[PDB]
């Protein structure tokens, strides 16, 4: 099928269900692509995918989703090259394909069954901006009958926190929210910080939403912990040394310019909550190896 | 002047004869006084030992009573904390937190109560809100209301507390109840199944029991 159908189901997906991100939609987009073929060599194969994965990376500009078709095109194949039928190995690929997304979907109860445990009795969690993954934790945290108290931030330019601090107050949990530049005058109050992430990197830092490293270099001046929450189909192949490494097609949206994300260094960070297990800075060298296979 | 009794003595087989002989010794202080009168011949000797990195006592009255669970709450004989669990039940276990706070399983509280030390709550006990609890122990299976104010008192299994209460330095038995707007002054005892009613205010000393007031009214 063309690109038009592409863009259509993509669009399609992303809008039938709220409650997902864009990764899961590019690889049951690529899926569905992957059924719909009819060639007979393999290479023609995997440069028809090639060029699909280039054409949807153009609509959404999000680190996850070329991490995610790189590593979807990299697992799909790691036996299917034996018989001589395209029939035997393409239902083997799609096969693999299905089991994939099966083992995608059960990351995030994993997360949270880790992360519940380190919350105290009678706290004061800060946060910023708006993530599901760190609602759920909340959410089970409160399922073991704990109590603590939330700070939030409006996380301009889009009020992101407010959507947030609305999901929390259905749940009954004591939530306030506080201006962008009064970071460090709340941060006397605060016991531990958790965020989310947009993807991580070789040398252990993080790139997420603007306003990341300045909240981060607050906690470090005051010795508080640094918590961070992300998936496996997140880690990316990029080693930056400062913020003006990060590639331009990330930065900006499709200084006046206000660019939408920011990198975190591995020094300001104390643990790592992964689908993976608990690890460290230092482990996730190692693990991005052993992951792309 | 300064030693302190345990009520434990290490005796002889001997001992079982001079309780024989003499038909009108009946506790251990005759014994002790005609042995130190009686100077003539026999068995005549008594040692004391003395020691000074240990703990003994004996519960004889409701005074050395609450001294008594007071210092047991706070560690002092420990080889033995609630922790430590030495009955080997399946029903009496808890976690230790700061300031001398143990919790059982299961208990749920409230929104803005708070437990200032040495508090010991057991399974099923129920906590409402705005509630104010220090050295105090609480039964296993209790339901407490709200805006309810506990201190150095001891409450027993399946006693139920309404909302509106203050309560100071008492003991309540078993499957007792107390109403709203009541206020005990200290050293006030409840007997089983004894219920008071809503409005009142006892005086020090009062003393509640469902048996005969004084041995069909």
């Amino acid at each position: 099928m063309d690109d038009k159908e592409l863009i259509e189901y993509f669009k399609s997906q992303m809008k039938e269900d709220p409650d997902m991100a864009s990764a899961v939609a590019a690889i049951r987009t690529l899926l569905e692509f992957l059924k719909r073929d009819k060639g007979e060599t393999i290479q023609g194969l995997r440069a028809n995918l090639t060029s699909a994965i280039e054409t949807l990376c153009g609509v959404d500009s999000s680190v996850a989703v070329s991490s995610g078709g790189e590593l979807f095109l990299r697992f799909i194949s790691l036996a299917s090259l034996e018989y001589s039928d395209y029939s035997k190995c393409k239902k083997i690929m799609i096969e693999r394909g299905e089991l994939f997304l099966r083992r995608i979907s059960l990351s995030r109860n994993k997360i949270a069954d880790l992360c519940h445990t380190f919350i105290k009795d009678g706290a004061t969690i800060l946060t910023h901006a708006y993530s599901r993954v760190v609602l759920r934790v909340l959410e089970a945290a409160v399922a073991a009958k704990k109590r603590f108290s939330v700070y939030v931030t409006e996380s301009q330019p889009d009020l992101s926190g407010k959507k947030m601090a609305k999901a929390l107050c259905h749940l009954n949990v004591p939530v306030t929210v506080v201006l962008d530049a009064a970071v460090g005058y709340i941060m006397e109050k605060a016991d531990l910080v958790i965020v989310g992430a947009e993807g991580v990197v070789e040398n252990g830092g993080i790139i997420n939403k603007i306003g990341t490293n300045q909240m981060a270099v607050c906690a470090k001046a005051q010795n508080k912990p640094f918590y961070v929450v992300a998936e496996s189909f997140k880690f990316v192949r990029l080693f930056p040394l400062n913020q003006q490494d990060v590639p331009d097609k990330f930065k900006y949206k499709a200084k006046e310019e206000h660019p939408w994300v920011d990198y975190t260094a591995p020094s300001l960070i104390t643990l790592l909550f992964t689908d993976l297990g608990v690890l460290t800075p230092s482990a996730v060298s190692d693990e991005l190896i052993k992951l792309y296979l | 002047y300064d030693l302190l009794d345990c009520h434990i003595s290490i005796c002889s087989p001997q001992v079982a004869q001079l309780f024989t002989d003499n038909f009108d010794y009946q506790t251990r202080d005759d014994f002790v006084r005609g042995l130190l009168v009686n100077e003539e011949i026999l068995g005549n000797q008594i040692h004391m030992h003395v020691t000074a990195k240990e703990y003994g006592a004996r519960v004889s009255n409701l005074h050395m009573y609450s001294a008594v669970c007071a210092d047991v709450i706070r560690r002092w004989v420990y080889p033995l904390t609630p922790e430590a669990n030495f009955t080997d039940s399946t029903t009496q276990s808890c976690t230790h937190s700061r300031h001398n706070i143990y919790r059982g399983p299961e208990v749920s509280l409230g929104h803005g109560s708070i437990l200032e030390e040495n508090v010991l709550l057991g399974s099923g006990t129920v906590i409402g809100s705005n509630c104010f609890i220090t050295n105090s122990v609480i039964g296993p299976g209790c339901h407490i209301g709200d805006n309810v104010v506990l201190d150095q008192t001891y409450l027993w299994q399946g006693v139920r507390v309404a909302a509106g209460a203050q309560i100071h330095q008492s003991l309540l038995c078993d499957n007792a109840e107390v109403k709203e707007r009541v206020t005990l002054k200290p050293r006030s005892v409840l007997t089983s199944q004894v219920v008071v009613g809503p409005n009142i205010t006892l005086p020090e000393g009062s003393v509640i029991s469902l048996h005969p007031p004084d041995a069909m009214k």
